[PDB]
């Protein structure tokens, strides 16, 4: 059963295709990728690793264009092809540079009556766990780096089909593993694919006893790192928006500090609020910039904010919200839904022109649960799945 | 789906003055309608502020051809500033044609019609409103949904919309009580009263009723046979000022 | 296709053989809880937890 | 392969189930129901009777 | 661990002949179990004091 695939072999791929990715690379992760590129799998280029240095020192001593060195990569040094382990590094700098254009989705674990379970994955046993599963099935190869800003471990998942005399790739499956959380992040795709992989991570993750995943959301979230303050091992993942200063802690010193600066002692200068009606019906520069100041904490949780000045901390791409209420005795229900770049921070200037009531905005509607499509019911917000 | 196309009149004019003058130049029959009636603005009396006149016709000889049929219903006052507006329905060359003819006549000249958040709510209104034979108002009711789209820089938010279930909708009128306004005592308010947003202040885009009409600025989409006098009533006193 | 076909063969025999003694467990469940607490060795101060 | 998932996808629901683990969970106390009735009916038995 | 820890047992006699220490330890740990600490000390007396109560 060797269907895995060795360092040494050489998938099928159109030239084209990789012709315009590298174009996107910078010449500084392109240089230095070629250098451990020879020193594992050699080159068609007649001279030893050292021979390769200086040739390529010219090139960059010249400032020289993006265009002439992928050719050289491409038609000189590797003409027959690209490496599978080769085409995995491509992808894993590609993560590393620009995280925005890559999908993410969450998927919790279950265990027996429904206990929530921390994965205490393994790098070294998890890749031979994985492809001896996936071997009697497809062909397999798996690898899987370490984010570098990031606790959380990124595995790319590759199938590979026979047809062109041998066999040629597919597409990739990307699954995150947080150091310690029981959340997984994962790509999402709806193919046949997918799903065996989905499944056959969930078996060896069950050696113990059986755990089911299943998923959190239906919508993506755009970056890992705004997936990772919503979802993942954080201050953050519970309270947010109005209660944003509460995961910063912030506001209160250590109980050993100098009392001489307490916020009691000092005390704060605010606004007195109406609340008689007087917005329907509808100037001192010192009680406008109070104006600007109240929506300022109800959309971000503090008078400085945390990170224009419109954006909230995490965008948010689509939420429905439905609420219910009775009156005369019977149920009333309305559907909200939104759509935009940043739902939370575009209602956040809506404030700001004076066109809706800073005052009367719901807690899920101010930003709390981001990205928690839910119904809420009788004054309480409950996920909806 | 019948797209309406909605145009002012800038002093009042008389349109039954030749018929028979105003078919040589387009070469077929013309007929003419002449007609008036109640418009009730509250229903335990009516001033003689609501004494509307209205004519109808139309240029055409083919029933099959249901694309190409167009009409052109006037309706109007003649005590306050802009006395009438007019009508139509359709792209075709004899939606003009007779428009130049009272062009160099009359001396009247046409200005597209603008809509804003005072008025665009107030038309579902006229439209869900019904009257018997009997004179006797009852209301069918349909879901209707708002549609948003806020200007903003990032494009952040650009496009929300509200869905009220209109079961929900007679939970809310009756709870307020018997109105002959519902959307300015069950519905706009309740918006306010939960979310907190001004729905008028906001920029509405579009109010859709379930399957009845099409509400939107720029032109009025009804898939009805002909549309009716409340809501030509309305638009009329909105456009004046 | 010969070699898969075993394998679906194999399977389908752990499936039979973990739900039929899940349903084994479920009439074993069902004997237990019949026949061995509710008759008249029961105890009064049980009797309450049994209530 | 569908015929291996979905076969597969019901080897671990079954598995997983809350009814399967429920078999299990009332098979303990049961157990330990009938035993905490016979010690207690014994030791009456022995502390009244000889 | 830290926090103070408290244990509890017992102990019973017929005219100075001491009983089994085995079989007591489980009809005491089961019975104030699936009764509570303040509950199930009662039985006890109920049942090693006033055995006639249940014959």
């Amino acid at each position: 059963n060797e269907l895995r695939l060795e360092d040494n072999y050489v998938p099928t791929s159109d030239t084209l295709v990789v012709f315009k990715q590298l174009m996107k690379l910078p010449v500084t992760v392109l240089y230095d990728l070629t250098l451990s590129w020879f020193a594992k799998f050699g080159g068609s280029f007649d001279g030893d690793i050292y021979l390769l240095t200086e040739t390529l020192d010219l090139l960059i001593e010249k400032g020289v264009r993006r265009n002439v060195i992928v050719n050289r990569i491409l038609y000189v040094y590797w003409p027959d092809g690209l490496n599978v382990f080769q085409l995995a590094e491509i992808d894993c700098h590609l993560m590393i540079s620009k995280p925005e254009k890559f999908k993410w989705l969450p998927s919790k674990a279950l265990r027996g009556d429904g206990k929530p379970y921390v994965v205490k994955l393994q790098p070294a046993k998890f890749i031979e766990n994985l492809q001896t599963d996936l071997a009697k099935i497809y062909h397999c190869h798996v690898y899987m780096f370490k984010h570098p800003s990031l606790p959380v471990l990124i595995t790319r998942i590759q199938l590979f089909d026979s047809n062109g005399k041998p066999l040629i790739s597919r597409r990739p499956y990307y699954v995150a593993f947080p150091l310690n959380s029981p959340i997984i992040f994962h790509s999402v795709d709806k193919d046949i694919y997918a799903r065996l992989v989905l499944q056959s991570i969930s078996r060896t993750i069950s050696e113990r006893e059986t755990i089911i995943f299943k998923p959190v959301q239906k919508i993506p979230v755009k970056s890992i790192h705004n997936i990772m303050t919503l979802l993942g091992p954080s201050r953050f993942a519970e309270s947010m928006g109005p209660w944003e200063c509460y995961a910063s802690a912030n506001f209160e010193r250590s109980p050993l500090h100098d009392y001489k600066k307490h916020q009691g002692l000092t005390g704060k200068k605010v606004m007195v609020r109406e609340f008689d009606d007087s917005f329907l019906n509808d100037e001192e520069p010192e009680i406008r910039r109070l104006r600007l100041e109240k929506n300022m904490i109800k959309f971000k949780g503090s008078a400085n904010g945390v990170m224009s000045r419109y954006s909230s901390l995490v965008p948010i791409e689509k939420v429905g919200f439905t609420l219910k209420n009775e009156i005369n005795s019977r149920i009333i229900t309305i559907k909200l839904k939104f759509n935009g770049n940043d739902i939370f921070g575009g209602l956040h200037e809506l404030c700001d022109k004076n066109l809706i009531n800073i005052d009367k905005v719901p807690g899920w509607l101010a930003g709390e649960n981001g990205s928690f499509s839910g119904t809420i019911m009788n004054g309480d917000f409950q996920r909806e799945q | 789906p019948y797209t309406w196309k909605f145009l002012g009149i800038s002093k009042q004019l008389s349109l039954e003055n030749g018929i028979a003058k105003l078919n040589q130049l387009l070469n077929l029959e013309v007929d003419l309608d002449i007609q008036t009636i109640r418009v009730p603005s509250d229903p335990d009396g009516g001033t003689a502020a609501d004494e509307y006149i209205r004519y109808e016709m139309r240029l055409d000889i083919s029933n099959l051809d249901e694309g190409t049929y167009s009409k052109f219903i006037f309706l109007g006052n003649s005590k306050m500033e802009v006395p009438m507006f007019l009508c139509y329905c359709g792209t075709d060359n004899r939606n003009e044609v007779v428009l130049q003819w009272l062009k160099a006549e009359y001396g009247v000249i046409m200005w597209p019609i603008k809509f804003e958040q005072k008025t665009m709510i107030k038309l579902a209104d006229a439209s869900i409103v019904h009257v018997t034979k009997e004179n006797i108002e009852q209301i069918t009711w349909f879901s209707s949904k708002l549609y948003f789209e806020p200007e903003t820089q990032d494009k952040n938010l650009r496009q929300f919309s509200i869905e009220i279930p209109r079961e929900s909708c007679e939970g809310l009128a009756l709870g307020y009580g018997n109105t002959m306004h519902p959307y300015n005592d069950a519905i706009v308010p309740y918006i306010y009263n939960e979310t907190g947003m001004a729905v008028e202040r906001l920029p509405l885009t579009s109010v859709i009723l379930a399957g009845h009409t099409k509400i939107m600025r720029e032109s009025i989409v009804t898939s009805t046979r002909s549309l009716r006098n409340r809501v030509l009533a309305v638009v009329l006193q909105s456009i004046q000022f | 296709n010969e070699r898969l076909e075993a394998i679906l063969s194999r399977e389908q025999n752990l499936l039979e053989e973990t739900r039929k003694l899940c349903m084994n467990l479920k009439t074993n469940n069902k004997k237990r809880l019949t026949e061995k607490l509710i008759q008249k060795d029961l105890h009064p101060v049980l009797n309450k937890a049994m209530e | 392969n569908q015929q291996i998932i979905s076969v597969r996808n019901e080897i671990q629901e079954l598995k997983a189930g809350k009814d399967w683990h429920d078999l299990q969970n009332e098979q303990a106390k049961l157990n330990d129901k009938v035993k905490l009735n016979k010690r207690l009916n014994d030791l009456t038995s022995t502390l009244l009777g000889k | 661990c830290f926090l103070p820890m408290s244990k509890i047992s017992i102990a019973l006699w017929k005219g100075g002949e001491r009983f089994n220490q085995i079989d007591l330890d489980e009809i005491c740990y089961g019975l104030i179990k699936e009764y509570g600490v303040k509950t199930g000390l009662k039985e006890i007396c109920n049942v090693c004091l006033f055995p006639d109560m249940y014959a």
